[PDB]
């Protein structure tokens, strides 16, 4: 795949980061093993995350320098809100 | 793969 995911610094323009953090615990099958991941379901191409560089349909690996891997639906959101009026969303670029 | 789409709602930023 790729190494060193590039964090996209969004900036809350007095409203929101303009993107949906879809939570999805990817199970490996019938077993209890699963990874708690998240993906931007929809990013508002009107100012925030989109203009920042966040391309819709990307998988978030880290947030503000904190692995999202294992964070619950609201934990990622909080991690972002916690950052302040902005946040470094680490997404996974394309790969062969 | 894919499960928590409803588990937690549809909270966004």
């Amino acid at each position: 795949g790729g190494s060193m995911r590039p964090p996209i610094i969004i900036h809350r323009a007095g409203k929101k980061y303009g993107f949906t953090l879809r939570a999805i615990r990817v199970y490996m099958g019938d077993s209890d093993v699963y990874t708690v991941h998240h993906m931007v379901w929809h990013v508002e191409d009107g100012g925030p995350a989109s203009e920042a560089g966040l391309r819709q349909g990307d998988l978030i690996t880290h947030v503000n320098g904190e692995p999202v891997h294992g964070l619950v639906h609201t934990e990622v959101v909080e991690l972002i809100l916690k950052s302040g009026n902005k946040v470094a969303i680490s997404t996974t670029p394309l790969e062969n | 793969s894919w499960e928590s789409h409803k588990s937690g709602g549809e909270t966004r930023l």
